[PDB]
RNA sequence: GGCCAGAACCAGCCCUACUGCAUUAUCCUGUCGGGGAUCAAAAUCCGGCGGGCAACGAAGUGCAAGAAUGGGUCUUGG
RNA sequence: UCGAACCACCUAGUAGCUGGUUCACAUCGAAGUUUCCCUCAGGAUAGCUGGUGCUAGUAGAAGUAUUGUGCGGUAAAGCAA
RNA sequence: UUAGGGAUAUGUGGCGUCAAAACUUAUGGGCUCAUUCUCGAUACGUGAAAAGGGUUGGUGGAUCCACCGGCCCCGAAAAUGGAUGACGCUUAAGCCCAAUUAGUGAUUGCCCAUUAUUCCUUUGGUAAGGGCGGAAACAAAGGAGAAAGUGUAGCCCUUCCGAUGUAGAUGUGGCCUGGAGGUUAGGACGAAGCUUAUGGCGUGAGCCUAAGAUGGACCGGCCUCUAGUGCAGAUCUUGGUUGGCGUA
RNA sequence: AUCGAAUCGCCACCUACAAGACUGGAGCUUGCUCCCUCGAAGGCGCCAAGUAUAUUCAUGAUCACAAGACA
RNA sequence: CGACGUCGCUUUUUGAUCCUUCGAUGUCGGCUCUUCCUAACCUAGCGCCGCAGAAGACGCUAAGGGUUGGAUUGUUCACCCACUGACAGGGAACGUGAGCUGGGUUUAGACCGUCGUGAGACAGGUUGGUUUUACCCUACUUAGCUGGAAAUUGCGAGAA
């Protein structure tokens, strides 16, 4: 929530709405870490990333085995006073988070600014969806790195196991912004028939040698 | 690629002397990196078995032996390899080339992946190119079908070096970042 | 102006592009035979006989001496 | 203050043992091995190092080859010697 | 394998992030799935035997049987929570081979040293050379210098080579302190002493200037001589101060 | 109101979804044939509100943060 | 169950060594209190016996929870009397002395036996024999005040 001095001095500034330049990623079906060294490597680069969709993430192996390696992991633990020991987190976007988090500097002032640099959320949240088209990390996608025959997991359903405590609340959200999104889609196709329609058109006014050129370029 | 082996042949001899005025002349085939290496071999192999070392000796030639037109063949090929369990062990092995120093690497290949042998170890006894009806193993015959085809799956197709990029959109082809 | 910058030229140095000579035969190409397969063929393969330069930027091969004369030097001095 | 009191002096007693030992650059630069010692936590002695040179500055050179000519009983082999 | 600095190129080791390099290279070939010390990526070295069995190879024999190899699995049990360095990796970022932009045209993909090559500067040589009879001419309103020399603010110029180091040896027209014989200066228009975001010089020990809104009467340089002549620590000596602490 | 600042693409056509061992549609002969919009392009934006013989630019004097920014 | 052989694991036993500590790291046992391991005594599930039933044996997952009261002895160990579902084995500087206790071991007093000419000796027996200091840092237990997202700044702007 911003102060009422920020508010004061933006309103005798007189300046319009701002928003910097931010990257939107879509991680459904991608590998958690090769995406997490990329994102890790352009968070260094300076670069101001939010990603979605985390609890569909994909990890080789059987969920049985992953679920196994991160009960490991809960094992660690301070002995003497676990109130200051490892904190384990559940949810599948502070897993994610984490493992960004151990491939930076994260004891310097500047490790800690990259990381600062990152948002993490699950499904899409109303905030998010109407900011522009996502991206995808083409060298991290599961249909190019894992051999089909191979079993693999879906982090929602490891983390559900281990103790995250709202797969039910994401997925009913996420099935009602699908549908809206789906209504409003369906709306606005004669919209975009009439724009198809006027593009084609307007090859028969413009002039014979715009034509030409056009064609010899490949856009018409 | 082009195979990272070379047919190299080697004519050699024991320098004459006193006891032999006119010594018998030797040639040899082998497989080699380079012309040093072809020697080496050549020298190896004169001193195991003809008692001629190449500390008297005399290398007459030593020439490239240049390959045939490439066209798809069956060659078969005599190798034995050395390890410490079990001695010499000798095999022969059937592959799809177009070229003799084609098949030669591709059994060196082999012979690293499955018995974990490296190059110093084997020695190359023969190869050759065989027709397809003396052909024995169905893993080489299946593919000399008058009628085989096949479609193409599970590719991984990556874009020219120039075109790469880092981030895509969705279901779009324009790049976000490089 | 004994300050800060840009460009030009000179000497030196550094890194580029532009390349000829030897070699090829277990090879190239016709024809006859058998051999294979087919629905009939061809092709992979083996003998003879006649010609040869695989020469497109031929070849993953053994040497190379191509600046009469392209850029960098806040890495050197004018 | 006692398995030999206290005070002053010989007395700054002796210690092969423990501790310390005050400015800067420059040219060079080691040894824990030999022999003898009531010698084994110490010395003397040779070796390794520094300084000073003398002598006609290529000399009487060499942790290396080649050729010629001597020496040897380990590795291996043998028990049918 | 090491004087003070630039540029270029390498060694050992590496090129998913941490972390420079294949923004995860190729238009290279095979093999491997590992459920609570959680496969593997451990040169030296810092885990594993006898004996056994999922896939992929090889010798023989029949008309399907024995044999023996690769990778994997069982055999494999400890004391704080934890370690291929961490995350992670399985169309590997694992193991065995093999390349350099790829059957297209012949020769060095890239990254990182107190090493190599080259350039600038210093210092010392078993150092190597040249010059040193002032050529001539020239007032303000082209300039200076030019020493027969170990060592300096080096007599001047050119050239080549070496440069780390405990114990230890030696050298220095090398630095600093109290006093003596000489010589030359300074001071009430302010000596010694003391203070410093006072700069300048020297590789350095140190030297010199500035300011004092400090002080109030002595003292600097150079050549020789001389010694009770240089401090961070010795459960060091003497004096003062100090956290514990407004605490027990 | 100090305040001078670094940042230099925007859209009410992307800003919905799913699959890479099957993407426009059929046919049997199951990898070939035929048909179609021909199966590797989000839309704009880059100096006349639009492709035409219209129109002010200096002396800010040869580089210098871009002396300008509500596209 | 398993001879004759043969391969391994462990550091809760004793040896072997002499790397650290001699201008000092308080040393046996018990009491108190916490935590860890599994080579599993009881409690939960399974499998198999030479398992008719009952009572048992030999295995596998499993360390979540339990594992006692007394006589003699300084004991650890041992043995006996009882109760119980059962009375498992170990580590933590042979856990734990500025937490206690001081019975043992190991000063100076004294007696006995053996040894010694003697002063004296004996991992032989016996009796008597000072247990010091926290108010400092951290850890732990409770108890108060208070800034801060560029984690104190930029005016550097992101709403589940
Ligand atoms: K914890
Ligand atoms: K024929
Ligand atoms: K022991
Ligand atoms: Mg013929
Ligand atoms: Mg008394
Ligand atoms: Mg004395
Ligand atoms: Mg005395
Ligand atoms: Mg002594
Ligand atoms: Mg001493
Ligand atoms: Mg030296
Ligand atoms: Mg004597
Ligand atoms: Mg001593
Ligand atoms: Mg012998
Ligand atoms: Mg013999
Ligand atoms: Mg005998
Ligand atoms: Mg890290
Ligand atoms: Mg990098
Ligand atoms: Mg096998
Ligand atoms: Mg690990
Ligand atoms: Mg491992
Ligand atoms: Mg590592
Ligand atoms: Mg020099
Ligand atoms: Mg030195
Ligand atoms: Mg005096
Ligand atoms: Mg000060
Ligand atoms: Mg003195
Ligand atoms: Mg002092
Ligand atoms: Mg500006
Ligand atoms: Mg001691
Ligand atoms: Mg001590
Ligand atoms: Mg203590
Ligand atoms: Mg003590
Ligand atoms: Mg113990
Ligand atoms: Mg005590
Ligand atoms: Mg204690
Ligand atoms: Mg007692
Ligand atoms: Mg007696
Ligand atoms: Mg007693
Ligand atoms: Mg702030
Ligand atoms: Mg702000």
């Amino acid at each position: 929530f911003p102060s009422r001095k920020d508010a004061f001095r933006a309103q005798r500034k007189g300046a319009k709405k701002h928003r910097p330049e931010i990257i939107v990623i879509d991680l459904k079906d991608h590998v958690l870490g090769r995406a997490a060294a990329v994102v890790a490597k352009q968070l260094l680069l300076g670069k101001k990333i939010t990603v979605v969709r985390c609890e569909q993430l994909n990890i080789a192996g059987t969920e049985i085995r992953n679920k196994i390696k991160y009960l490991q992991y809960l094992r660690k633990r301070k002995l003497t006073n676990p109130t200051k020991g490892p904190f384990h987190h559940r949810a599948p976007s502070d897993v994610f988070v984490r493992t960004v988090r151990s491939m930076l500097p994260r004891y310097t002032k500047r490790g800690m600014k990259a990381l600062n640099s990152l948002v993490a959320y699950e499904g899409i949240p109303p905030n998010v969806v109407r900011t522009g088209g996502r991206v995808v990390i083409p060298r991290a996608q599961r249909h190019v790195c894992y051999r089909s025959e191979r079993p693999y997991t879906v982090l929602g359903n490891m983390c559900k196991h281990v103790g995250w405590k709202y797969s039910d609340v994401v997925a009913n959200l996420e099935k009602a912004r699908v549908e809206k999104a789906s209504r409003h889609h369906e709306k606005q196709a004669k919209l975009r028939d009439a724009w198809k329609s006027a593009r084609k058109e307007a090859l028969a006014k413009m002039p014979k040698h715009n034509v030409e050129v056009l064609k010899k370029f490949g856009y018409a | 690629v082009k195979p990272h082996l070379r047919h190299y042949q080697v004519v050699g001899r024991e320098s004459p002397s006193e006891k032999n005025p006119e010594p018998t002349v030797y040639k040899f085939e082998v497989f080699a990196p380079n012309f040093v290496v072809a020697k080496s071999r050549f020298w190896r192999m004169m001193r195991v078995k003809n008692k001629v070392k190449a500390t008297h000796g005399d290398v007459l030639s030593c020439k490239v032996v240049k390959d045939a037109k490439l066209v798809a063949r069956n060659y078969l090929v005599d190798i034995a390899y050395y390890s410490q369990r079990c001695g010499y062990t000798r095999m022969v092995k059937e592959f799809r080339d177009v070229s003799k120093t084609g098949a030669v690497s591709q059994a060196y290949h082999d012979l690293a992946s499955r018995h974990r042998a490296r190059y110093h170890n084997i020695e190359v006894l023969n190869v050759k190119s065989i027709p397809d009806h003396e052909v024995k193993h169905l893993s080489i015959a299946q593919y000399h079908a008058p009628n085989l085809s096949f479609p193409l799956l599970q590719r991984r197709t990556k874009a020219t070096r120039k075109d790469r990029a880092i981030f895509v959109k969705k279901n779009t082809k324009r790049a976000v970042v490089a």
